[PDB]
């Protein structure tokens, strides 16, 4: 049950960067995937979420407009598109699997309000400096 | 001299000398007007422009669906609702989906689903209503001033630019050194803009029947809402799909650009060169050479010898152009010119560039004349050193 | 979501970590989530659905739900529990928010 991450490195302000999160050991197509930020020495910040196909997406007010989530069930990978990156967006981005929702929605599609979640499996993360 | 080198060149001359003369101007046409004791002029319509267009509607021919939002409720939990529903840039639709234990509902039954997507127009067409009287015409009046660079010079400001509307047709144009020519025009468009819409599509345009334009099944914005966001009839290019009561999906219908062009076969097309409109129709104009006068005429003939500074070239109409420089003294001067037979007996062939004069010695003069068929002699200057040049014309 | 800055407690002692942040709906607090993160390392789900504990997580870890508060209890502190604890819940029906962060000092 792995969650590999890639894309981090040197990034100039107001620039484009795509973060890829690989997956194995589970029915990825059937799970809601999440992006969670964390500053060098600070707290967790939830960034984005995606349902099975990518019809239901959610973003933090802090990233709304400049960020974009996407995924292809073929490659079993989730992506985070970050355009116009401001200096305050510097952090270690994490991709997490909402495993609890699977005990409730075996499809991982249905965009319900306040459905039971629980970010089960987490990746090692990737540091970006802007 | 601007017309020299144009295929569709019309040589027009007045009756009973040439006080007045009728000319037809069109895009691609060029007219050389001649009147006795009056300077030869070149007229060319270079621009046609619809000047006060009123957008009726603006149609979306290429649509893009972005920012997709979906919300669902369990059975006996109410109709779902998104704030994107009230937003007019979005297109929403509700449906019913089978809900159970296996998909996250405590009870089995139909559960409400709602999908919303932002409608963004990629490519569009516009329908402008043009008042016929508001069509501005730009005509260049280039005299036959022998001028070194005059001959076919498109940009170098040799001719006077004048603007005409079907409304304001009568114009007096001042040609420096020649006087004023009066133009009474009359446009022969071929097709009026009565119950016609000028349908503009990027670089192409058409003239279409009003009700037909107002009946196209495409998303549209009114003339009142240009740069607007709320596109009416988004449904004409957006379709919702839910055939198994499992998931609702939004789908576009693809670019109607090509589809449109096919419907616009039985429509009058209008072309565009350098981003401006080229109306197929003619333009009849009446001229008045009454206040026109030849530059000089009160001058004395050239005492000195002439030098042919450029090889005689024949135009597509059989006329010839000759560039000659003055090596003598007397400038401002008057060039002696004649086309005769092989024994100098009779003066044959006419002169297109009437009253050829030398202003500055250093500046060459371009003389255009129609030589007769067969064998002729071009005679430039007076004795001694008279330029004798044999000409061939089958 | 406001969490206390840091909670200190002796080994053997039982403590509790609060979590409260403006939201006026039972849909929020009944769905609080707790995460255990050691420095540099990746976070770990210790409590979901306010009280539910996943297999692997020690018996000592408890999950409480108040009207407008959420609590994480560590009944019997051990040296190994010295880490960072973050609560989490729904901002809106389709949105998640993490708490301030509590630094557990054994
Ligand atoms: C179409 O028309 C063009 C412009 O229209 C006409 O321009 C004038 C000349 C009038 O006829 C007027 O009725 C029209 O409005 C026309 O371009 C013009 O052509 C001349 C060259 O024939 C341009 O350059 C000028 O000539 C000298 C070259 O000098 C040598 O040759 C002459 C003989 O040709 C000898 O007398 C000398 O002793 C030299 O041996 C250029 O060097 C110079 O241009 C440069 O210098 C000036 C002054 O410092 C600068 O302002 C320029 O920018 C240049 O760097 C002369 O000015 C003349 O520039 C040009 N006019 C314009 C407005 O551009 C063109 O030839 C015609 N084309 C066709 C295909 O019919
Ligand atoms: C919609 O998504 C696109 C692509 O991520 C983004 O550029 C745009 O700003 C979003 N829409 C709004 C209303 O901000």
């Amino acid at each position: 049950v792995q969650l590999v991450e890639s894309g981090g490195g040197l990034v100039q302000p107001g620039g484009s960067l795509k973060l890829s999160c690989a997956a194995s050991g589970f029915t990825f197509s059937s799970h809601w995937m999440h992006w969670v930020r964390q500053a060098p020495g600070k707290g967790l910040v939830w960034v984005s979420r995606t349902n099975s196909d990518g019809s239901s997406t959610s973003y933090a007010d802090s990233v709304k407009g400049r960020f974009m989530i996407s995924r292809d069930n073929s490659k079993n990978t989730v992506y985070l598109h970050m355009n116009g990156l401001r200096a305050e967006d510097t952090a270690v981005y994490f991709c997490a699997r909402d495993g609890v929702r699977y005990y409730y929605d075996s499809t991982g599609y249905y965009p319900d309000n306040f459905f039971q979640y629980g970010l089960d499996v987490w990746g090692q993360g990737t540091t970006v400096t802007v | 001299m601007r017309c020299i080198g144009i295929s569709n060149r019309d040589f027009v001359e007045g009756v009973s000398g040439g006080s007045w003369v009728d000319i037809v101007l069109e895009h691609g046409s060029c007219v050389t007007t001649m009147a006795k004791n009056k300077p030869t002029l070149d007229f060319e319509l270079i621009k046609t422009e619809a000047k006060q267009p009123a957008t009726l509607r603006k149609y979306c021919i290429e649509a893009k669906l972005t920012n997709t939002t979906t919300e669902s409720r369990c059975p006996t939990q109410g109709e779902p609702s998104l704030n994107e529903e009230q937003d007019k840039r979005f297109i929403c639709k509700h449906s019913m989906v089978d809900r159970g234990w296996g998909n996250g509902c405590g009870l089995f039954g139909k559960g409400g689903i709602v999908t919303c997507a932002k409608f963004t127009c990629k490519k569009n067409m516009e329908g402008k209503i043009v008042q016929p009287e508001n069509l501005e015409y730009t005509i260049v009046i280039t005299p036959h001033s022998g001028e070194e660079h005059a001959v076919g010079n498109d940009t170098g400001k040799h001719g006077k630019e004048i603007k005409i509307t079907p409304q304001s047709s009568t114009t007096e144009a001042e040609l420096t050194g020649y006087g004023t020519v009066t133009m009474e025009c009359s446009p022969r468009t071929g097709l009026d803009f009565n119950e016609m819409v000028l349908l503009q599509m990027e670089d192409k345009a058409w003239l279409v029947h009003r009700q037909w334009f107002l009946d196209l099944p495409l998303p549209w914005l009114p003339g009142a809402d240009t740069q607007g966001s709320n596109w009416i009839q988004k449904e004409t290019l957006v379709t919702f799909k839910n055939p198994h009561a499992k998931k609702q999906d939004v789908v576009v219908l693809g670019s109607q650009e090509g589809a449109m062009h096919t419907a616009l076969t039985g429509a009058t097309e209008i072309q565009m060169s350098s981003g401006n409109l080229l109306f197929t129709g003619h333009l009849k104009c009446r001229l008045r050479m009454d206040k026109l006068q030849l530059k000089g005429m009160s001058y004395s003939m050239c005492t000195g010898k002439f030098k042919i500074v450029k090889e005689i070239a024949e135009t597509q109409h059989g006329t010839i152009v000759i560039r000659v420089q003055y090596e003598g003294d007397g400038s401002p001067c008057k060039i002696p010119f004649e086309i005769t037979d092989l024994e100098k007996r009779h003066v044959l062939g006419r002169l297109i560039t009437v009253n050829p004069i030398v202003t500055e010695k250093d500046s060459p003069v371009n003389i255009e004349a129609e030589p007769p068929f067969g064998d002729s002699y071009i005679i430039v200057g007076v004795e001694p050193g008279q330029l004798k040049l044999n000409w061939l014309r089958p | 979501l406001t969490q206390p800055a840091s909670v200190s407690g002796s080994p053997g002692q039982s403590i509790t970590i609060s979590c409260t942040g403006i939201s006026s709906d039972v849909e929020t607090y009944n769905l609080v989530s707790w995460y255990e993160q050691h420095p540099g390392k990746a976070p770990k789900l210790i409590i979901y659905e306010a009280s539910k504990r996943p297999s692997g997580v020690s018996n000592r870890f408890s999950g409480s739900k108040s009207g407008n508060t959420a609590s994480l209890a560590i009944s019997g502190l051990q040296a190994e529990d010295e880490a960072d604890y973050y609560c989490c819940s729904y901002a809106g029906g389709k949105s998640l928010v993490f708490g301030g962060g509590t630094r557990l000092t054994v």
